[PDB]
């Protein structure tokens, strides 16, 4: 301005407002605060008629896009795009933000959590979390279903680790299971305190015939069957991770009635998240 | 020296009504003056009053 | 804005016969290599010459200028640095009117050539009309108390926001805002005051410093679209 | 701190209240009569070079 | 570098080589005019230059009322009064260093510390 | 001498680099020679002076039993890689000339500066055989083991033909993929070649594309 | 309140000093540029982060 | 506030922008005319009294 | 950097100058031609001795008499960690055998190079008006089109310390400091060569460069890359299928395919649409 000396490069020439709006702008603040605004209200002007154009031309662009009966998405061509919407064929207004429990922290605590021993006594089952704790110590045939349960949950971690390299442990996934085992720990009143009647071989059969329902594709040859079991490969770590034996047992402490409502419900929302075919 | 600013308003000028009209007239009187002359070329070859 | 004038210009042969009277070395006669030291004289942008005592001629011109010689609308910039005196008399130059600063080594310091005294005739007249000689705004452009500046001319001034703290040679309120004084004693002119920068729809905002800038814009467009009286007729 | 009133209408009543030596040799000028100066126009003439050019020896 | 005009017509000299005497010989192009060449070095180009930092001092600098005052010695005169700039090079390379006009004795000096 | 080391080093990454190539287009190649140590590689492709010689890094590489009941036309590799920088028609003549003679299906030729337009349009010339021009520097780097290039896996004839009936597609309905595209001449593909394309999902994981060669 | 107004002033007022600080050593020539910039840029820089934090 | 104060005093009020006039000034006059320094009051809801 | 040094800053310093663009005219202050009558003895007082040390320690018959001069900056060539040594046979290899050069050690005052061209046994008389103007042409070429070391298109590049979570020995995600390049302008063929370098982590902010080196998948993924960090950088979220089903769009086709009236306006979907 004409008002400094020549080379000035103090925060007042330079445009330091250092006033408040309370205790008023000097002149020189003032003509420096407009200029700043002059370019603000410039930038709204000029983006307003940018953006609008780019929104015109990206909906010309996917106007024909369709998700159709086949779970395919195509445009008018019938050309395909995804050979499954989302690449996992849910729908984004029935997805929510989870944490997968098994990808994150270290070793030590996964075993501690998951791994379930009926052989030893380093990781054994307490027997006061389901009445058969008394005679399900020194079974075989179930410790070797809890063996296929970990080497499954072991394999999921190495899996996640492998396609989230970051370590991050939330992702948006379908179904919340936490609200789904929170309103079956309210709706049946769980004692929290007296045992469970689940038995071990029902949780680990009743998880993995679960597995089995969460259905997006319902082609009956090997080229569908491979996409379905690939469409729900990260939700089933999920699923394994929530409802793990010791979890079931000790954390949530669900009962037989409670564990059925959980399963059904589960199989029900992700039933519901799948993609509507005809969406645009 | 850096190169001169195109925003500098000391070396922009602001036509008032003045100047406008001063353009506008010099145009129009030009075409007057040239309408004049080919009267008079046209009086003068076609003989007429 | 409110106190912004645009120049309607003049013929500036006067100018240039002034010049060549007062030692401007005709053009044709210039040798760079025998005289590396003086000042290209520009008149609307036609080098007319060279002058060997640019400070001179500059307090010469200006002299005349303030007294009424010159027509104040004529805009007259020397560039110390690069040795050119430009002089502009054509019109659609905006330019607006400031106080002028002079030593005045009575009281030891610059200060307004404008005094009390000639304020109170300013008043004296504006309250006679509702009779003492006329004194208006045209009384103070020839006493040489204001001076019409335009944006180039600009350039090559020194200018003070107001005279109660930046003239004067050199607790405080907490509430009143922070006011640089910027300690400068080569102040060549003074604003008449600062709010004047605003034009005529800004100037009805009330505390428009205490504004964001954006609400003071839009302010200006919602005035316009306000019922009222547009006339009494 | 400060009056924040444009104080008015009686202002207006305020103010309309209170109002050598001859170490020389000079010699004549005179003109050039105008007998010899018609039907002959006198010019000047500039060589432009960096010798001395000097049409009477050169 | 200094460039050299020739005599008989003004016309600017270009550099010649004489095998006879092996030397360096300034010949015009037109008029056929030769002078001894006083220095070897005929063509520069510096990449980095400071040629123009106080470029626009002049004799009346002090009177240019934009110009700001300091309070910085002369160490020419011993005075207090002074006009201080930056470089005038426009290139966005150049330090801030800041270059002071004497008022008293229209010396230049400079605040720099690390190469001066 | 550090310019001959760094040449030896770039032809031994471009070696290495071959190999998988070769091995991942579903030929018999041993992981031992694969990771071939670089004082090995020196030991076996140099000799006294320092410099090596790419005539005898030439090699002959035969389809794994996998391959061939995947693909039961495939026959045998010839990988040469040229000694002198600047490949000329004479030396492309016999290089043709010696995968005719002895009934090489495919044989990939790799140069150091550039193959000259008269060598180059001589090889679309031996039919059905199939003549593949790689660059040395652009095999110094695999693109394939970058992060952001998916696995992909070439379809059998049987492959594709299931893939369109279970899909109810047509060649001109898949996603396409470019003869030029560097992961495209890595593996060699041909006109209607459909490829799987396996990438990881952040929303399910793992899910499977496939594109075909235009 | 009067004490915060007080704090508030000050610590404008120390970074004013600081950025006077930068720049008086940036006119004796004794900054160094930061890596990947010029002289003026990282001066500015350096003002601008510290004139930021003191409004923060 | 500064409205308030005006008419309860019958002036007009000073609001040009840059002056010496600030809020604690203000506050002081209108705290000066019998009512709260920054303008608050207490009011009574309509409905229920 | 490498997996193995991608925590050491020397090791940073070796490659960020081995892939970095540097040219004789960022290391040079003037170029002067002088005319030094024979190739033996000098003029000037400071390269009174370099002649001296070179000529000693050893044809020259046939050197032209005009002198090329570079003066050059030591805080130019410390900056960036370069040795006469290494500009100097740089010069050399420009042109193989048709000038000698002579370049001053380190520990001199100045650093300076001495260039003279060599005539040929075929005496030329023509050459000698254009002798010095001969001297300026491969004077500014040698200024120009010199690559000292690194990759061309690379403006300059800058080391950054960012931090990444790598499963810890116990198992758990600790977060390393590791040592990474910023670069202005990309080669992304050329520098992915470059020894030192960790290939398989790569980034181009360019797609295209992407697209054409890694492929349609890889540049696929970069897209998406892309088009997330713009809507993410003012903080707002959209899910993962929205963004992918656009950049599914715009490589369904084998290659980039612009959303402009060029792009997806010339496929063949109906003119009414
Ligand atoms: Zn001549
Ligand atoms: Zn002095």
């Amino acid at each position: 301005l004409p008002h400094f000396s020549k080379d000035d490069y103090s925060p007042e020439s330079k445009g330091f407002v250092e006033n408040s709006y309370l205790r008023g702008l000097t002149p020189q603040e003032f003509f420096f605060h407009a200029m700043g605004g002059r370019e603000g209200l410039i930038d709204t002007a000029v983006k307003t008629a940018e953006t609008g154009y780019i929104q015109r031309r990206l909906v010309k662009a996917l106007e024909d896009i369709m998700v159709h009966y086949d779970n395919t998405t195509r445009n008018s061509l019938g050309n395909v795009i995804q050979f499954i919407y989302g690449e996992d064929g849910m729908d984004a207004a029935h997805i929510e933000k989870q944490s997968l429990d098994t990808i994150g922290g270290s070793d030590a605590a996964f075993e501690k959590r998951y791994r379930v021993d009926l052989l030893n006594t380093d990781h054994t089952l307490d027997p006061s979390l389901l009445e058969s704790g008394s005679e399900i110590l020194g079974d075989l045939k179930l410790q070797v279903l809890l063996d296929e349960e970990y080497k499954q949950l072991v394999k999921d971690r190495k899996f996640l680790r492998e396609v989230f390299v970051d370590g991050e442990a939330n992702w948006p996934l379908p179904v919340n299971i936490r609200r789904i085992i929170q309103n079956a720990q309210q709706t049946f009143h769980i004692d929290h305190t007296k045992p469970s009647d689940l038995t071990i071989k029902d949780i680990v059969l009743g998880v993995k015939d679960l597995q089995e329902n969460l259905l997006v594709l319902r082609g009956k040859n090997e080229i569908i069957q491979n996409a379905q079991r690939d469409a729900v490969t990260l939700f089933c770590c999920l699923l394994r991770s929530r409802l793990a034996t010791r979890r079931v047992l000790q954390e949530y402490r669900l009962t037989k009635q409670a564990f059925d409502w959980v399963l059904s419900n589960i199989e029900a929302q992700f039933l519901r998240s799948v993609v509507h075919p005809g969406e645009m | 020296k850096d190169q001169d600013d195109r925003d500098h308003f000391g070396k922009k000028r602001l036509d008032l009504a003045g100047p406008l009209l001063a353009q506008l007239f010099k145009t129009l009187f030009k075409k007057l003056t040239k309408d004049i002359f080919r009267y008079m070329q046209r009086t003068v070859e076609e003989a007429h009053d | 804005s409110l106190m912004s004038c645009i120049s309607v210009g003049t013929d500036p042969m006067p100018i240039i016969t002034f010049l060549s009277e007062w030692g401007m070395e005709p053009l044709e006669d210039y040798v760079p290599h025998q005289s590396p030291d003086a000042t290209r004289v520009f008149v609307n942008g036609v080098w007319h010459g060279v002058h060997r005592n640019p400070a001179r001629l500059m307090e010469t011109l200006r002299t005349l200028r303030r007294k009424g010689d010159i027509n104040p609308e004529v805009s007259m910039i020397r560039d110390i640095r690069e040795k050119e005196l430009k002089i502009f008399t054509d019109a659609g130059r905006v330019y607006r009117p400031l106080f002028i600063v002079e030593d005045d080594e009575s009281l030891g310091h610059k200060e307004l050539k404008v005094r009390k005294g000639h304020i109170a005739k300013l008043m004296a007249t504006e309250y006679q009309d509702i009779d003492v000689e006329e004194y208006t705004w045209s009384s103070l452009l020839n006493e040489g108390l204001v001076e019409y500046i335009d944006a180039e001319e600009e350039e090559s001034i020194l200018i003070a926001m107001q005279p109660e703290d930046l003239e004067p040679a050199e607790d405080v309120d907490p509430a009143k805002r922070i006011r640089v004084s910027h300690h400068a004693t080569t102040f060549t002119h003074c604003e008449i005051h600062p709010s004047m920068i605003l034009g005529v729809a800004a100037s009805i905002i009330p505390f428009p410093d205490h504004n964001q800038s954006p609400r003071n814009t839009y302010q200006s467009a919602m005035g316009k679209q306000a019922m009222g009286v547009f006339l009494t007729n | 701190n400060a009056s924040p009133f444009i104080k008015r209408d009686r202002m207006r009543r305020n103010f309309l209240r209170m109002r050598d030596p001859n170490e020389y040799n000079e010699f004549p000028l005179r003109a050039i009569p105008k007998e010899d100066l018609e039907n002959m126009r006198t010019h000047l003439l500039k060589f432009q070079s960096k010798k001395k050019i000097n049409p009477v020896t050169d | 570098t200094t460039f050299r005009f020739c005599r008989d017509c003004n016309n600017m000299l270009y550099p010649r080589e004489d095998k006879e005497n092996n030397r360096l010989l300034f010949e015009c192009r037109t008029c056929s005019y030769v002078e001894e060449a006083g220095s070897p070095l005929v063509y520069r180009h510096e990449l980095i230059t400071n040629i123009g930092e106080t470029a626009g001092v002049v004799q009346d600098i002090g009177s240019d009322p934009t110009l700001p005052r300091s309070d910085r010695e002369c160490p020419k005169c011993h005075s207090r009064e002074n006009v201080f700039f930056q470089s005038q090079q426009r290139r966005k390379d150049t330090s801030m260093v800041l270059f002071f006009v004497c008022l008293s004795c229209s010396h230049i000096f400079t605040s720099d510390q690390k190469n001066k | 001498d550090q310019e001959n080391e760094r040449n030896i080093s770039r032809l031994w990454r471009a070696f290495r680099t071959v190999k998988e190539m070769v091995k991942d287009r579903g030929y018999f190649i041993t992981q031992e020679e694969v990771e071939l140590p670089l004082e090995d590689f020196k030991a076996k492709y140099c000799d006294s002076m320092g410099r090596p010689q790419r005539k005898m890094m030439s090699f002959q590489a035969n389809p794994t039993e996998e391959s061939i009941s995947k693909f039961p036309d495939m026959g045998s590799l010839w990988v040469e890689f040229c000694d002198e920088p600047s490949v000329g028609v004479k030396t492309m003549k016999t290089f043709v000339i010696h995968i005719q003679e002895k009934n090489f299906q495919t044989g990939i030729f790799v140069y150091q500066n550039n193959i000259t337009p008269s060598a180059m349009k001589l090889v679309p010339s031996i039919p059905p055989a199939t003549i593949e021009t790689f660059n040395e520097a652009a095999l110094v780097v695999n693109i394939t083991h970058h992060e952001l290039v998916p696995k992909h896996i070439r379809l059998s004839s049987d492959e594709k033909r299931e893939l369109l009936k279970r899909y109810r597609l047509k060649e001109s309905q898949l996603p396409r993929i470019q003869r030029a595209d560097p992961v495209a001449l890595y593996l060699g593909l041909k006109r209607g070649e459909v490829v799987k394309i396996i990438r990881k999902s952040e929303t399910s994981g793992r899910y499977a594309s496939y594109r075909i060669c235009m | 309140d009067g004490p915060t107004m007080r704090e508030i002033t000050e610590t404008i007022a120390e970074a004013k000093k600081k950025v006077l600080d930068v720049t008086k050593e940036a006119q004796a020539n004794l900054l160094t540029a930061k890596h990947g910039m010029t002289l003026r840029e990282s001066f500015e820089d350096n003002v601008v982060r510290f004139l930021n934090e003191a409004r923060d | 506030l500064l409205s308030k104060v005006a008419a309860l005093s019958g002036n007009e009020g000073d609001a040009s922008p840059f002056t010496d006039i600030t809020v604690e000034g203000i506050s002081k006059l209108l705290r000066e005319h019998g009512y709260q320094s920054r303008g608050f009051e207490v009011m009574y809801n309509g409905h229920t009294g | 950097l490498e997996p193995g040094h991608a925590a050491d800053q020397e090791q940073a310093k070796l490659i960020r100058s081995a892939i970095e663009h540097t040219t004789l005219k960022s290391v040079t202050i003037a170029s002067e031609i002088y005319y030094d009558p024979d190739p033996r003895s000098t003029v000037i007082p400071e390269d009174e001795e370099i002649i001296q040390l070179h000529f000693s320690l050893l044809s020259f018959d046939q050197q032209s008499p005009w002198l090329l001069r570079l003066e050059l900056d030591r805080a130019a060539m410390n900056d960036k960690d370069l040795t006469m040594g290494q500009v100097g046979e740089r010069i050399k290899q420009t042109f193989k055998n048709d000038l000698f050069v002579i370049w001053s050690e380190d520990n001199d005052e100045k650093l300076i190079i001495r260039c003279r061209v060599v005539r040929p046994k075929s005496l030329d008389a023509e050459t000698e008006a254009e002798e010095d103007h001969m001297l300026k042409k491969i004077e500014n070429t040698m200024l120009e089109n010199i690559t000292l070391r690194g990759v061309e298109n690379i403006e300059r590049v800058v080391m950054m310390k960012y931090d990444r979570k790598v499963p810890s020995p116990t198992g758990e995600y600790v977060k390393e400091p590791e040592w990474v390049l910023e670069t202005d302008g990309v080669n992304l063929s050329e520098v992915m060569t470059v020894p030192g370098i960790d290939p398989t982590r790569i980034y181009t902010n360019s797609f295209i460069d992407i697209m054409e080196v890694l492929g349609i998948e890889a540049g696929r993924a970069a897209l998406y890359k892309e088009v997330y960090n713009v809507i993410a950088s003012d903080g707002s979220y959209v899910n993962y299928r929205h963004m992918a089903l656009l950049v599914d769009v715009m490589t369904t086709q084998g290659g980039l395919t612009s959303v402009t009236r060029h792009g997806f306006n010339r496929s063949n979907t109906g003119a009414l649409m």
